[PDB]
RNA sequence: CAGUCAAGCGUUCAUAGCGACAUUGCUUUUUGAUUCUUCGAUGUCGGCUCUUCCUAUCAUACCGAAGCAGAAUUCGGUAAGCGUUGGAUUGUUCACCCACUAAUAGGGAACGUGAGCUGGGUUUAGACCGUCGUGAGACAGGUUAGUUUUACCCUACUGAUGAAUGUUACCGCAAUAGUAAUUGAACUUAGUACGAGAGGAACAGUUCAUUCGGAUAAUUGGUUUUUGCGGCUGUCUGAUCAGGCAUUGCCGCGAAGCUACCAUCCGCUGGAUUAUGGCUGAACGCCUCUAAGUCAGAAUCCAUGCUAGAACGCGGUGAUUUC
RNA sequence: UCUUAAGGUAGCCAAAUGCCUCGUCAUCUAAUUAGUGACGCGCAUGAAUGGAUUAACGAGAUUCCCACUGUCCCUAUCUAC
RNA sequence: UGAACAGCCUCUAGUUGAUAGAAUAAUGUAGAUAAGGGAAGUCGGCAAAAUAGAUCCGUAACUUCGGGAUAAGGAUUGGC
């Protein structure tokens, strides 16, 4: 018989299977559509989620009650030291799909990226790319041949970049290597832009600008095996239920004589790849810039780092991106920031954002001071004498 | 962007921090955290709580 | 929110489900209002309709004038007591839950309001705003 | 539940909407009929929970018709994409009413679903009543009390490893499979169109909200073996200091972590179509959206986008054992 | 008038007994097939097969109210095994 | 301690036995806490919570005059 009361389904059948992602670095599965007219540029960037803080800003939204009034907003800080371009890939179009034709690497690779090619770096003799580095023996004629092949063929060109993980407060030491598509200019122009940027660094302000809407691609926080009450959000069974109430009561009808693929069942929660879109960049901060956290309305001499540092992460010494709201992934997690796939004219986008104040109180408790000077000015002299 | 003052402890309140409580006689109390809110709800005297601004003012500490 | 409501209300945390008895803040003669419905509420299995500040609800009077009792009438919630967050970041709440008897258009049956009134309720309901004394 | 005819109703008028007398069907969600399967047992009502399917569509999209001025309605097409509720009384299916709502449509899945629950009902043995019976006792009559067992196997499903491919490492492709957003209000349009008046829209724009989904923890709240700090009782260590025990002794606060429409953020744009309205245009020297050809066009479809990645689909690239 | 041995008195009641039936009226509620109070041609109430009442008592059945709460809205978190 | 052969701690006496180690997923069994609401849950407040000792106030209907009664409903409580 019928259900007797309609209720929408629990969960989303388009986020299946709820399995662990194949890698800790979620892959960019679609790049912005190329425009040959614009100058050659990167389509995404790599970074590490540091943590969240709070801002206050004036809201510019005519017709809303809070027009020209101050709003408190949560933001997420991503530590984005400049990436290093080390390689270029050529992709040819085939009836079976886009196929890699060849890769060309830079003459010199750093240790933090060479570590990526080893499982046991300390035991190794570190022979990686030693014979490849000999292709630049006389004039790099092999490199020129491969670049010529990429120019002749290869409708799509991507550059291999690696993070500068040594500039982050992380214990990892092993940089993350990723392919980032080049948008703009002809194929030869893209190949050149890779060739004169081998072993050079690319700053985040050359890829992203203020107020821009971007996408965050990251693997979410892991939670291990979860039951259906929290993995799928089903109703808890009554208190009187024999043999357990954190379950689905009926996992199927007698016919079909099987458990459906669409019935909620316990298993792995979290550690899923997620592409979240339409996050507004509130600040592109610079590492070589004291007073990152100072604004026009503030001029309070302070960086972006909270008192005691970002909890479980550390301190921001490099360039950073401030995105409104939250993004998938936890602190210290590698996150890829991608340019918007379409043009957004919703007037929630394309609205210039001017920060008035950035919160730098301690997140390790109920922080009540923004700077040590403020704390000392409030509390006076303590027994601990500096 | 006004820095408010805790009605129990005298702590400075930055935007989004703590709570605001409207009493039945429409008197407004601001609290920087649930500690000040809880002691106020417990009807503790701020003048008898050693770490508050009223206490240090009354006992002339750090002046 | 609803008929006679001036503009739209940004979402307020719901603190008053169906069955809540809230104080009656006007001088109509009623002592409390029993919430039986919320105007503009959605549909979900097992989910109670719940009211917040500035909502029009349908209520009965359990204590008060006998000519007011045993009837269904509209009311507007004027004090919440469940903590809610304004857009400017402040979480706030009152001691009690309070409402005023209204007609469906949004005029108060009584002529005065006892105690404070939420700002969202005053901005939505001009008759409440004009009858009210201190707003928050 | 649907059709054919059309007496009559509908001021005038069979067919806008109805539709008698008749009559043709369809369905299997009622109740019967039958007795083919099961009596070395297929757990026998409902509710709760959860998934999916059907369409004979209540709402939402786009439309055609009206006795369609407007508003509100009614009939109908494509259409099941997406929703279809909170309660009082009843074990109830059903019913009825209160109320919100865009709407509170109808059904199936062994009258879906009891090694999922519950045990209200029904359905052993106790007991009472009424009627019946000489009586023992009977009563889809009422009432009260009455043990709800077993998964560790196989498959299915949810997640998790993994031999083999010269090895090992990194970067990738994308077959296939899945897929998602939904609905309302307020402002403006506008007291405008329309209407004698009474009344009274719509498109474009703007701000919010509902239902759902994905995440996230700066803030607020909750949680506390941080047994972290303090307090308190009883007892014990001669007192003090500092501690034990009271199965986490109790109370206040309590970071971190986890977490809540109890918190915050985010949820794409292209093509081809349906219905329908057309262009050109014969058949049929006229006409005709159709026959050849062709243009718009839906909550539809397929992509874009999103999830997984074939562990017997593939590519690029690094190093490949000097006793 | 017919017929009985005599035709149900006092009481009591849709009652744990009333089929029709969710009886009708009132009250209780926003709404009540539940409860209570009335009514009574009572399928089929009724006088030691005891009738009617009844303070006190009851791990008996039932309805409402106050208090109270994770029963629920709507879940979350912690400890031991 | 306390009204107490209650509960809790200690002395004499006795035992230190019950397969162990590691780790802290889901679902359990036992123990708990919860913002706002407060029975909307359910056949049904089932389960849980709330109350609670002592002192002093104050206690209705009804009654077989004995009760009802700790009715109901309040105030206080440490140490020195
Ligand atoms: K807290
Ligand atoms: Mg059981
Ligand atoms: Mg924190
Ligand atoms: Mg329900
Ligand atoms: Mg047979
Ligand atoms: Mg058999
Ligand atoms: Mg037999
Ligand atoms: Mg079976
Ligand atoms: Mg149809
Ligand atoms: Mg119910
Ligand atoms: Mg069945
Ligand atoms: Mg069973
Ligand atoms: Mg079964
Ligand atoms: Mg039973
Ligand atoms: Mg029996
Ligand atoms: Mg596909
Ligand atoms: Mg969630
Ligand atoms: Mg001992
Ligand atoms: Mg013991
Ligand atoms: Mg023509
Ligand atoms: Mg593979
Ligand atoms: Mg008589
Ligand atoms: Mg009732
Ligand atoms: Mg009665
Ligand atoms: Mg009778
Ligand atoms: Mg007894
Ligand atoms: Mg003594
Ligand atoms: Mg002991
Ligand atoms: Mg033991
Ligand atoms: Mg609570
Ligand atoms: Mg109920
Ligand atoms: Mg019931
Ligand atoms: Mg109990
Ligand atoms: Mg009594």
């Amino acid at each position: 018989s019928h259900r007797k009361y309609e209720a929408p389904r629990h969960g989303h059948l388009g986020f299946l299977p709820r399995k662990r992602a194949a890698s800790i670095r979620a892959r960019v599965k679609a790049f912005p559509k190329d425009d040959r007219s614009k100058p050659v540029a990167l389509t995404s960037f790599l970074g590490y989620k540091a943590g969240m803080t709070t801002i206050v800003r004036d809201l510019d939204r005519p017709g809303s009650k809070f027009h020209k009034r101050e709003v408190v907003e949560a933001v997420t800080v991503v530590d984005t030291p400049p990436v290093v371009v080390v390689g270029v890939v050529g992709y040819v179009e085939t009836p079976r799909g886009l196929r890699s034709l060849t890769t060309v690497w830079a003459e010199h690779l750093s240790d933090e990226v060479k570590r990526r090619f080893y499982k046991n770096w300390y035991k190794s003799k570190k022979k990686a790319f030693t014979k490849y580095s000999a292709k630049y023996a006389q004039d790099g004629a092999g490199i020129e041949r491969e670049l010529a092949r990429i120019k002749k063929y290869a409708s799509v060109v991507r550059v291999l970049v690696h993070t500068q993980i040594r500039k982050t407060p992380l214990a990892q030491k092993k940089a993350h290597l990723a392919e980032i598509q080049l948008n703009g200019g002809s194929i030869s122009e893209k190949v050149d832009w890779a060739r004169e940027h081998f072993e050079k660094t690319v700053a985040v302000d050359s890829v992203f600008e203020q107020n821009e809407m971007i996408d965050a691609i990251a693997v979410t926080k892991g939670h291990g095996f979860e039951g259906v009450t929290h993995r799928w959000g089903t109703k808890k069974l009554p208190r009187k239920t024999h043999r357990g109430l954190r379950k689905v009561a009926c996992i199927g009808a007698w016919h079909p004589a099987h458990v459906m693929w669409s019935v909620a069942r316990a298993g792995q929660r979290g550690y899923h790849s997620r592409t979240s879109i339409n996050h507004k960049i509130y600040r592109v901060g610079k590492g070589d810039d004291e007073a990152n956290g100072a604004t026009s309305f503030d001029r309070t001499k302070k960086t972006i780092t909270p008192m005691g540092g970002f909890v479980h992460y550390g301190e921001i010494k490099n360039d950073f991106i401030m995105v409104k709201g939250c993004i998938p992934g936890n602190r210290k997690r590698i996150v890829t920031l991608r340019k918007s796939l379409y043009t957004n004219t919703s007037r929630k986008a394309l609205e210039e954002v001017s920060l008035k104040w950035i919160d730098t109180a301690s997140k390790f408790g109920k922080g009540r001071f923004q700077t040590p000077a403020e704390k000392h000015a409030f509390m006076g002299t303590l027994k601990k004498d500096l | 962007m006004k820095v408010e003052i805790d009605s129990f402890s005298g702590a400075k309140i930055y935007p989004g921090r703590g709570t605001l409580f409207v009493r039945g006689d429409s008197k407004i109390f601001r609290f920087q955290n649930s500690k000040s809110a809880s002691l106020f709800k417990q009807r503790k005297n701020p003048r008898r709580i050693a770490w508050t601004v009223l206490f240090r003012k009354h006992h002339k500490k750090g002046i | 929110s609803g008929n006679g409501a001036q503009g739209t209300k940004f979402r307020i945390s719901l603190g008053l489900p169906v069955g809540a008895i809230m104080n009656c803040a006007d001088n109509s003669g009623a002592r409390n209002l029993y919430i039986i419905a919320v105007k503009g509420s959605g549909s979900r299995l097992n989910r109670l309709p719940a009211a917040s500040l500035g909502d029009m609800v349908m209520a009965t009077v359990k204590k008060g004038k006998p000519e007011l009792r045993k009837k269904v009438m509209p009311a507007i919630v004027v004090r919440q007591a469940k903590s809610w967050r304004r857009r400017d970041g402040v979480f706030l709440y009152f001691e009690d839950n309070a409402g005023v008897i209204a007609n469906p258009k949004g005029e108060m049956k009584g002529s005065a309001i006892t105690g404070p009134v939420g700002k969202e309720c005053a901005d939505l309901w001009p008759r409440v705003a004009s009858n009210s004394g201190v707003v928050v």
